[PDB]
RNA sequence: AUGAGCAGGUUGAAGGUUGAGUAACAUCAACUGGAGGACCGAACCGACUCUCGUUGAAACGAUAGCGGAUGACUUGUGAUU
RNA sequence: UGAGUAACGCUUGGGAGUGAGAAUCUCCCAAACCGAUUGACUAAGGUUUCCUGGACCAGGGUCGUCCUUCCAGGGUUAGUCUGGACCUAAGCUGAGGCUGAAAAGCGUAGGCGAUGGACAACAGGUUAAUAUUCCUGUACUUACAGUUAGACUGAUGGAGUGACAAAGAAGGUUUUCCACCCCCAUAAUUGGAUUUGGGGAUAAAUCAUAAGGUGGUACAAUAGGCAAAUCCGUUGUGCAUAACAUUGAGUGAUGAUGUCGAGUGAAUGAGUGAUCAAGUAGCGAAGGUGGUAUUAAUCAUGCUUUCAAGAAAAGCUUCUAGGGUUAAUCUAGCUGUAACCAGUACCGAGAACGAACACACGUAGUCAAGGAGAGGAUCCUAAGGUUAGCGAGUGAACUAUAGCCAAGGAACUCUGCAAAUUAACCCCGUAAGUUAGCGAGAAGGGGUGCUUAUGUAAAAGUAAGCCGCAGUGAAGAACGAGGGGGGACUGUUUAACUAAAACACAACUCUAUGCCAAACCGUAAGGUGAUGUAUAUGGGGUGACACCUGCCCAGUGCUGGAAGGU
């Protein structure tokens, strides 16, 4: 509802491999406390097309910059893979 | 009766003997009634604190407790029929699955001599002197075998419940109550008038002559090895230490916890049941 | 050979965890002392 | 001291000679250690002089030494030896191969040697 | 408390059936049956011996033999003193 | 300093290339070990160690252009898998409450707690890294609403099922395997070749058919199941070679004009060429008949026997209660809507885990190829995987591991310690003693190869012939006899110097204990003993089996005792 559960879209080799060929799959990063139903509602209230299904990924934090004078940990990410129906492809930028 | 076991396994020789359980039991199969079946949790000789309390206990096989009607007072005035004599792993004596006229089922300690189809009946009037009939001690003629004697009136059977256990009636007392009962071990007691008991000797009279042939059989029965005190360290037992096989050394044998224990009497004479005892297997009171 | 420490994620958390320490007076005293020493790893719960 | 390495066994030595001689017959040059070239030279010369008659008995004798290489098989190495290499040395009184010493290796300081077919 | 494991091959008990036998028992013969803290021997468990090692590959092992291997057996997970 | 000394912790050769520099990096060809494993799937643990590109401060027992090291980017997709939203075992917590100087201990109702129970998805493909998760194909399950038809609905409670031990042997059906046949490639210069090598597959789900397995079936009365009952239990009657109820591996048809498939095999582009590209994309034939006296899997939570007598709850079915009657609820069908949370990478160990080390150690389960073989033993290899992260020489003394040693054969030594002989299968034969079970694989001997013929379903065997010094020709297989001491035996014990005569064990005896039992943990509550009852429990001593166990009650210990003295 508040639509703070759609933080940032991400574009990788896997994302672009899926984002072509009829059904498009758009991968965003979401609030780690959000659920699939909240993700579908946010896409409804901010894009307008009902997702066909949603898949979720949790990437655990890991050590980064190891051996550097001050080592640091990573940040917890939840990834969401929305898939719109056949023949529809909306743009992530431009509204 | 008893039947020998011929192992013919060439690792020692053991003339093991077991109860037949074939000509004494109706069906050799193990088919207990589901309704009266609760499972027993093996304490292993450990109290609620988890510490070993009674030594040499632990390691028995899984058992399911069969609910036994020691009271036999709920369905009074109702004729019961024995249906099967079965094996109870929690007591040396066989148990009979009896059924009442109304359709209720129960387990009772099986009297010796009864077979399938023998009628039973309990109440608080004369009834009849038949094996298995349970009546209060007031109406039993003196001389008959009785088991499942109730100490506290309206309670359950407590005395003479093991295999082949019985007690004889030895008249009454001038008090108008405390009927005399001559029990096993040559002890004479005074049981209250209202107390209820069952006539007949308990079955499985040949449980004395069963001979275990192996350590494993006794281990599966639930007995752990008992270490003698002479083999102990000078710590953990008074009879320890020594240089070689040593005698007791003290003035008398001692418990692991250090008391005399030999010939000494350990009965609390300041008990309300002392006045109800005529002999204590040795003499008066 | 079987060495002394055989790691287990459950046994560790159920023996030296925060909830285990916060169930008895002795554990509360231990946690108070560790706060006095300002240990970053107060208990084994904060493995990361 | 135990659980030692198998070592430079006699079987290993024969296999090493077999591999180097098969390669030197296939390509024509071998860059090895000097003490290994000085031992492969004997077998190389023996194979070449026995392969001068080209009868089936001589093929059976050579096949107990030749091994498969990248440039030729065990059957095409036979054709190369009996039709191309050996006929060249038809009246040379021995000494078909030369061993010359290169510099020491960077990681061993062992003396390298190139073994070649002397034209 | 709840689960799992013991490759493979032998010996052939009690009991039962049949026949002879007995005045009827007992006993004997054949067949069935497959018991044993049974036997040989892998995984598995254990550690009896020689040698090596003793600033080790190793704060207790390696090679070669060795004992048990359906049981008072071995082991995983969880609880507890 | 020792000292540039010991050590560098099980695995080879060559060709081409990169690079400033190569035994150590990449590719190729061999070579050597593993192959009941160094192969493949995962649990636990580890926590990014996984993939790509770059680098060679440090780490790698050498080197390094390379790494499980460092830098940058990326990688883990679930209604059906593993766990919660379901249930309980040991046990933990535990309002009240009991006990206790205090802190606290015990404990009822409730609540947690898998290593167990219940619950719906299979086949193939795809990326450098994920796949019962993504894609394709075909399915299933649970909720909610509308609708059609039928039916009275029936639980927080009652009952049944769920629900179970060990060992053993028979069957039924698929298999393994054997024989034939089909298809593909091959036709061989070293003497002869008329052949050689490889493949023969399809799941969940739906429908029909099911070898069989389990247990008697209906009717009538009921006083018992914290009320009620049409359900259960009980009592009678009829029919009971069967009927009825439930369950059931396999078979056939869709799923499948699909997928997989031996092999054939590019183009495109990189490159000086080969080669890569790649042996990749694509193409892709047959995709079967009979037997079995051989195999393993399932039916099977099936059956039989034995004593040591072998989990609970949820769930499912059913019963009324309780609610409806001008209704609700349930069943079957159609349409639509929804299916949450956590894990999913990689290793899984002579380099990712526990051992400080890229340490010869240890770590649950699952798949298990061929030949000979009883075999998962043994030797060599298949699918697959590795190159034991210091090398090159030499072949002194000396050491470790092996092999052999003429004549003698324990003369060696504390002692045949160690080493050596035997070893598998088949056929003969086998003593003293005994608790009649054993001793016993006793001791002692013989045969094993290949060919032909006879034997069989296959054998085994039998007869003749041939070769060698030797024929389970190699690997893996018990040395034996006699007398004595101790322990009856099988077992257990000092993790890391003592495995034994020590401990234990079945058995004997004494003693205490009448149940709120004796004994024991605590201070007490509480609890073990025991949901047991003298044929039972605790303690002391002895330790199969057989024969015996003698005298002393002065002292000590124990039991009992009239009075009397203190
Ligand atoms: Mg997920
Ligand atoms: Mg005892
Ligand atoms: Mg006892
Ligand atoms: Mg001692
Ligand atoms: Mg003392
Ligand atoms: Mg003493
Ligand atoms: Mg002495
Ligand atoms: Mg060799
Ligand atoms: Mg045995
Ligand atoms: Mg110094
Ligand atoms: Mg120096
Ligand atoms: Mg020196
Ligand atoms: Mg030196
Ligand atoms: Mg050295
Ligand atoms: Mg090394
Ligand atoms: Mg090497
Ligand atoms: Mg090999
Ligand atoms: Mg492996
Ligand atoms: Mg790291
Ligand atoms: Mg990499
Ligand atoms: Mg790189
Ligand atoms: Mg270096
Ligand atoms: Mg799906
Ligand atoms: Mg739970
Ligand atoms: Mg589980
Ligand atoms: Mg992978
Ligand atoms: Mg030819
Ligand atoms: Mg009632
Ligand atoms: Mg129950
Ligand atoms: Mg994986
Ligand atoms: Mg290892
Ligand atoms: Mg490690
Ligand atoms: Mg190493
Ligand atoms: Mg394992
Ligand atoms: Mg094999
Ligand atoms: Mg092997
Ligand atoms: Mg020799
Ligand atoms: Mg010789
Ligand atoms: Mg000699
Ligand atoms: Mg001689
Ligand atoms: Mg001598
Ligand atoms: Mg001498
Ligand atoms: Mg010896
Ligand atoms: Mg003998
Ligand atoms: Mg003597
Ligand atoms: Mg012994
Ligand atoms: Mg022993
Ligand atoms: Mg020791
Ligand atoms: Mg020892
Ligand atoms: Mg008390
Ligand atoms: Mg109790
Ligand atoms: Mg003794
Ligand atoms: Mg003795
Ligand atoms: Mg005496
Ligand atoms: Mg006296
Ligand atoms: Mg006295």
């Amino acid at each position: 509802d508040v639509t703070n559960v759609l933080l940032k879209p991400v574009l990788t080799e896997k994302v672009y491999f899926n984002q072509m060929g009829e059904t498009k799959k758009y991968v965003f990063v979401v609030n780690p406390k959000a659920s699939k139903t909240r993700v579908k509602l946010a896409f409804e209230l901010v894009y307008g097309i009902k997702p066909l299904k949603v898949n979720t990924l949790i990437r655990k934090p890991t050590t980064i910059r190891g051996g550097s004078r001050f080592p640091g940990l990573s940040k917890l990410e939840k990834l969401a893979v929305i898939t719109l129906p056949k023949g529809i492809a909306i743009s992530v930028t431009g509204e | 009766p008893i039947k020998k076991i011929i192992s013919r396994s060439n690792s020692g020789i053991h003339h093991s003997t077991v109860i037949d359980y074939k000509k004494l039991l109706t069906t050799n199969k193990n088919k207990p009634e589901k309704s009266l079946l609760v499972t027993l949790k093996k304490h292993g000789g450990r109290n609620n604190q988890g510490k070993i309390t009674v030594r040499h206990q632990g390691g028995r096989n899984k058992r399911k407790y069969r609910i036994i009607d020691f009271k036999r007072t709920h369905y009074d005035n109702i004729e019961a029929t024995v249906k099967s004599i079965e094996y109870d792993p929690n007591r040396s004596c066989f148990v009979s699955l009896i059924t009442y006229a109304n359709g209720a089922k129960s387990y009772i300690i099986s009297p010796d001599g009864i077979k399938v189809g023998d009628k039973i009946l309990a109440s608080e009037h004369p009834i009849d002197i038949k094996p298995g009939f349970s009546m209060p001690l007031a109406f039993i003629p003196e001389g008959t075998q009785v088991h499942n004697i109730e100490l506290h009136p309206k309670g359950g059977g407590q005395i003479a419940r093991s295999a082949g256990s019985y007690a004889r009636i030895l008249g009454q007392d001038e008090t108008g109550k405390y009927v005399i009962l001559q029990l096993l071990s040559g002890e004479t007691r005074k049981f209250l008038k209202e107390c209820r008991a069952t006539v007949g000797v308990v079955s499985n009279l040949d449980h004395n002559l069963v001979v275990i042939g192996k350590a494993g059989r006794n281990r599966h029965r639930g007995i752990r090895p008992t270490v003698r005190g002479s083999a102990m360290n000078p710590n953990d037992h008074p009879h320890g230490g020594g240089e070689g096989r040593s005698p007791v050394g003290r003035d008398a044998p001692r418990t692991p916890w250090g008391k005399r224990h030999m010939g000494v009497k350990t009965r609390n004479m300041k008990k309300a049941s002392t006045n109800l005892i005529i002999r204590n297997r040795k003499g008066e009171q | 050979m079987k060495r002394t420490y055989q790691p287990s994620k459950l046994k560790r958390a159920k023996t030296h965890g925060f909830l285990a320490r916060m169930a008895t007076a002795s554990g509360r005293k231990v946690l108070k002392l560790r706060r006095k020493k300002q240990r970053a790893q107060l208990t084994v719960s904060s493995e990361r | 001291s135990y659980i030692n390495k198998p070592g430079k066994t006699s079987a290993w030595r024969v296999m090493t000679v077999r591999q180097q001689v098969s390669a030197v017959l296939a390509y024509g040059k071998i860059e090895t250690t000097l003490k290994k070239a000085k031992n492969t030279q004997k077998r190389l010369d023996k194979l070449i002089t026995l392969a001068k008659v080209d009868n089936f008995n001589n093929r059976r004798q050579v096949k107990k030494w030749l091994l498969n290489t990248n440039l030729f098989d065990v059957d095409q190495l036979m054709d190369h030896l009996f039709s191309k290499v050996a006929p060249k040395y038809e009246k040379t009184p021995g000494g078909y191969s030369r061993v010359l010493k290169l510099g020491p290796r960077r990681g061993d300081a062992t003396e390298m040697a190139i073994l070649q077919l002397t034209d």
